[PDB]
C-alpha cells in the first residue's frame, strides 16, 4: 500500500546514499539508480501520496549529494 | 510522475516559466522533452548543477517511454 511503498522509497534513498558516501557510485549514478528503482515503486503504487513522497525523497537525495 | 517531477525540479531551480511548467505537465511528449532539455540547460547556467543532473535523467526517462 501507500505506507509500505513510502517505506521502500525512503529505504531505497538511504541505500543509494550509503553506496555514494562509501565511494561505490558517483553522483549521477546515484541519481540514476534512485530514479529507476523509485519509478518502479511509484508505477506499482501510483497513489498521489506515493508520487508526492517520491518527489520529496528525490529532492532530499539531490540536496544531500 | 516523471512530468510532475521535472516540473517540480525546474520550478525549484527556476529553470522554466509558469507557462513552460504547465506545458511540461499537460503538453505533448515532444514538448515535455524539449522543455526539460531547456530546463537542464537553464539550471546548469544558474549553478543548479545537481538539479540539472536530476532533470536530465528524468528527460532520458521520458525519451525511453
Amino acid at each position: 500500500g501507500v505506507e509500505a511503498a513510502k517505506k521502500e522509497i525512503k529505504k531505497l534513498k538511504e541505500e543509494v546514499l550509503k553506496k555514494y558516501k562509501k565511494g561505490e557510485i558517483n553522483e549521477e549514478e546515484a541519481i540514476k539508480e534512485f530514479v529507476e528503482k523509485a519509478l518502479k515503486l511509484v508505477k506499482a503504487v501510483g497513489d498521489e501520496a506515493v508520487k508526492k513522497f517520491a518527489i520529496e525523497e528525490a529532492k532530499a537525495l539531490v540536496e544531500e549529494l | 510522475v516523471v512530468r510532475e517531477a521535472i516540473a517540480y525540479f525546474a520550478k525549484e531551480a527556476g529553470a522554466l516559466s509558469e507557462a513552460e511548467l504547465e506545458k511540461v505537465k499537460n503538453g505533448s511528449n515532444e514538448e515535455a522533452i524539449a522543455l526539460g532539455e531547456k530546463a537542464v540547460a537553464r539550471a546548469k547556467a544558474l549553478g543548479k548543477e545537481k538539479e540539472a543532473k536530476f532533470i536530465k535523467v528524468l528527460v532520458e526517462e521520458l525519451k525511453k517511454e
